[PDB]
């Protein structure tokens, strides 16, 4: 059987899957339990930092990922790191 | 993400970091009219840039912003860098650092020109500069081995053990593909063909990549060439005319092998890696013969494994198996190393940044990375 | 249990006490990056110990803890122990006593500094340094003769009667097989082949192990040396390259027996022995001379035994018979020795206590043991 | 008179016993015409010998007869041979005695082929082979010192007292003017210059030769390399190509102190020299210090001897002075040895005769001389 209760974890919020047509702009919204921390955000195989093409809301406790260039080339899996919690998700393009 | 770009000899690749693949794939070349055009209702349209050049390649004359990995004309590059920016790419510089990759033992002119020009002409926070026999290497996925990287260019030779460099081991040869088609075009001017402008300089270049191949002995096709049948085939010009090619074809890529056709001293790209494997450390040579690895655009002609093989294995010691890999589409793996170099974590904490620049000047780069 | 740990130059051997064989055997070096290395994924690593530098020996620059059995730079020598107690022993250094083993007349700060870092550096209640000479004695299993001590290091020789010795009666001897490996790379350049790095340095020793053999005259073979059928083998380093070598063999060996080619006045090994045996007390001496005992590193070449024994004979009185008892496995019989001393219930009352060296201070390791 | 001939590396230096200067000095090359020949009026000289070669430098290759003290090929050595006793000299080699000079811990072959070559394709009725560092002293005209022998070839150090030398003292060193030329050539490169041919490689060497010279602090002109006013000079090629040279011409001789740049683990000359020192015994050592001799290819560069004096006397003790004797035209000090070499009546009786070498055979050279 499965543990039961997981280790403690910073994200209130994890982000949850959806999906985006090519060209369309892609918007995920993310918590953390505890505020003061940066929040690291990984694309498949390249990480993702505050910095045009892609972009970072910092409010309080809540992050926001916003890409709008997304296209074929984004196809893969996300991965999202606060403080020492690790957690990824999956994005899914169709052509 | 981030932008990747490489400005080879003839051809520039561009595209984002972590794709298996780049966008924007067009030769680096601005064909202008030399000759006053006849027609009416025409734009006259007295630039042309990329792969448009291509099709109307006979009456323009093609020039390359790029000589030897020196750039001749800095403004025609400035095309081809905005062209892959907003074209294919559809991407602001401003978004992401911009990866570089550079040949090995390449002159200090052309790594701080590079930077302050992508630093000035294209605002970006950080930028890095690369080496294609590092990032070739990982492509490979090899911790350890020899790699020959043979570009539009200079081919180069670069050791590795285990990410440990030997800069003394590094061996700079001049022969490339590009210097074939000089070669090649010289050599078709015996038989009755003559081609002396650059624009038809490319159909030479064409016919080259995918007719011609290397020959397993040079002296028996030459001998069976006298009753040639399917030694011989038909090339279509854009044009309408039309070029038979025989025994041609493979003497050509055989001067890289045999630089004596050309009439220079320096010895061909088997003899080349061997002497770069002699620079090196003797208790690392045992894997460096098992570990070779070709790249570029002129290893792409098949047989050229094969030849290699053999004689690395007979010129080499017997006590060991010799093994060479040559994955496809490794012309490109240069391309595909920067991005791949671009999305390692502990990467872009060594990027070099706007501030560092400002402060301790240009010749940093050296200073930072090799 | 206990832990035994013989830091010998060359190799560093690592155990449990009350076993027949040690279960860490790993050269004592610190291989260090000679050039920056130029790639992204690596940990850099710039520290590496053990038989991992052994692999990875060219890009690495090899660094000897130990010379003429002193310690260079204290810092290694940890790493080699942490090596030793984490790595292969799998075990805790506070968990049991440590043995160390010393060699006869060894400098005083070695001793002092050597227990300072075992009793700070690594927690335990008690720690004892032996002298070599009389560890081979107790694996001989004989109460009473003369040892000869050869190690990596330096040669020692150390009498000894019915459990009493001589300090008067203790010749240390400058020569050694480290000694001899310097000799050999010395000799060979005279021929054609150069070795001037410290990682092919290792090799020439390795051929000295097997290849090399003790002559049962000098002159005579040098004199078949011209025509030589079966004086010449061919051996293969790791790098490929292939070396033949006749008389070159078993001059090296002949060495020890024979100074005078080092340039040092110092008398050879049989010479030196003598000379042990006359410091010694005239009554004692008749079963010096049939008791010898042969151990160490540079003692590994076959017919050593035979020679001594008719060198001694002759230079000897007649009116005794003369015994040389030289076991296989002799190199390790040093480690060996480490761990039967720590076996014994009366031994470990008499190691150096902790609270000892706190109140009285490090000047009393010659106060309590020779 | 006599006739003495040097036939060192990059050229053959001949003349007459008893003279202050050689009559012919001249490079050991051989040059044919790599391209093929279109001109109104040439005879086709296929083969050039000689200071000619030199004029018509690049249409022609150039092979070097002798390669670390070793010849590659036999007939051009015999070519330069007959040069020199004819063309400049006008004498022949059955008329006296032949000297040739020998570096220390050179091969066997080498001395025996050598002689073997003169008695039979010379006829001579006697001849001999010297050791460098023993003229040099000669030339220097003490009886006591240490001396550093640095050729074209392969650098040496043989101390000597008093007449006695000690053949463990002597210490050979794998850096030379040739090495540097190679390490000089690889470093044009990264400045955008690239030579990678034999003719253009003599070229960096004259430059090399007179533009060069030793920093007091290699770090310190590097930093002020950025405002380069008479750092900067022009070099003149017979092609017709202009050279231009700033700091990269000074950091050249550097590396012989500081050989890191090169690569090589092993230490620069002032350290070399250090060692050679701890080798020989200490009684003898005090006045080696102030008796150093400089000579050879490599020391001809100013600023050598200033440099080495301030380094030798930081790391020996103050107690007592240290003197250089750094002597112009020390290059050709070899060659002025071996002409009073054999001009001294002793040494007439120890010239190796035809007779000898017939009756026992040529491994008797070294049983007779060093």
């Amino acid at each position: 059987p499965e543990p039961g209760k997981k280790p403690v974890s910073a994200f209130s919020k994890k982000p949850r899957s959806v999906e985006v047509a090519a060209g369309s702009p892609a918007v995920f919204e993310a918590e953390t339990e505890r505020a003061g921390v940066k929040v690291r955000w990984q694309r498949g195989g390249s990480d993702i930092s505050a910095s045009n093409k892609y972009g970072l809301a910092t409010e309080g406790t809540r992050h926001t990922l916003t890409v709008r260039e997304v296209g074929p080339a984004d196809q893969g899996s996300y991965a999202v790191i606060a403080g020492s919690s690790k957690v990824k998700f999956d994005l899914k393009v169709i052509e | 993400a981030a932008l990747v770009i490489d400005n080879g000899s003839g051809m520039c690749k561009a595209g984002f970091a972590g794709d298996d693949a780049p966008r924007a794939v067009f030769p680096s070349i601005v064909g202008r009219p030399r000759h006053q055009g006849v027609m009416v209702g025409m734009g006259q349209k007295d630039s042309y840039v990329g792969d448009e050049a291509q099709s109307k390649r006979g009456i323009l004359t093609l020039k390359y912003p790029i000589e030897h990995g020196i750039v001749t004309n800095w403004d025609d590059m400035e095309k081809i860098w905005h062209h892959t920016f907003y074209n294919e790419l559809r991407v602001a510089p401003e978004e992401h650092p911009v990866l570089l990759t550079e040949a090995p033992l390449n002159p200090k002119a052309n790594r701080e020109k590079m930077t302050q020009i992508m630093f000035e002409t294209f605002n970006t926070p950080a930028m890095y500069v690369a080496i294609q026999a590092v990032l070739s290497l990982y492509a490979s996925g090899r911790t350890t081995g020899i790699v020959m990287d043979s570009g539009d260019g200079v081919t180069h030779t670069v050791p590795i053990y285990e990410g440990y460099a030997l800069p003394h081991a590094i061996l700079r040869l001049d022969l490339a593909g590009r210097d074939l088609t000089d070669y090649l075009m010289k050599i078709l001017t015996e038989r009755g063909y003559s081609f002396t402008t650059t624009a038809e300089r490319e159909i030479v270049r064409d016919i080259k990549e995918k007719l011609c191949y290397v020959a397993l002995d040079f002296e028996q096709e030459m001998a069976t060439a006298a009753s040639s049948s399917s030694l011989e085939k038909s090339y279509e010009l854009p044009d309408g005319q039309v070029i038979t090619i025989g025994n041609e074809r493979f003497r050509c890529p055989e001067a890289l092998f045999q630089p004596s056709f050309l009439g220079m001293e320096s010895c061909g790209i088997h003899e080349t890696t061997f002497n770069s494997i002699m620079k090196c450390d003797v208790d690392i040579r045992k894997d460096l013969y098992a570990n070779t690895v070709l790249s570029g655009g002129t290893t792409m002609y098949p047989g050229i494994a094969d030849r290699m093989q053999k004689e690395i294995t007979a010129l080499a010691p017997s006590t060991m198996k010799i093994k060479i890999i040559a994955p496809p589409e490794r012309k490109y793996s240069v391309w595909i190393g920067g991005s791949i170099l671009a999305s390692l974590s502990t990467f872009q904490q060594m990027w070099i940044s706007k501030q560092e620049y400002d402060e301790s000047g240009p010749s940093i780069v050296h200073r930072k990375c090799f």
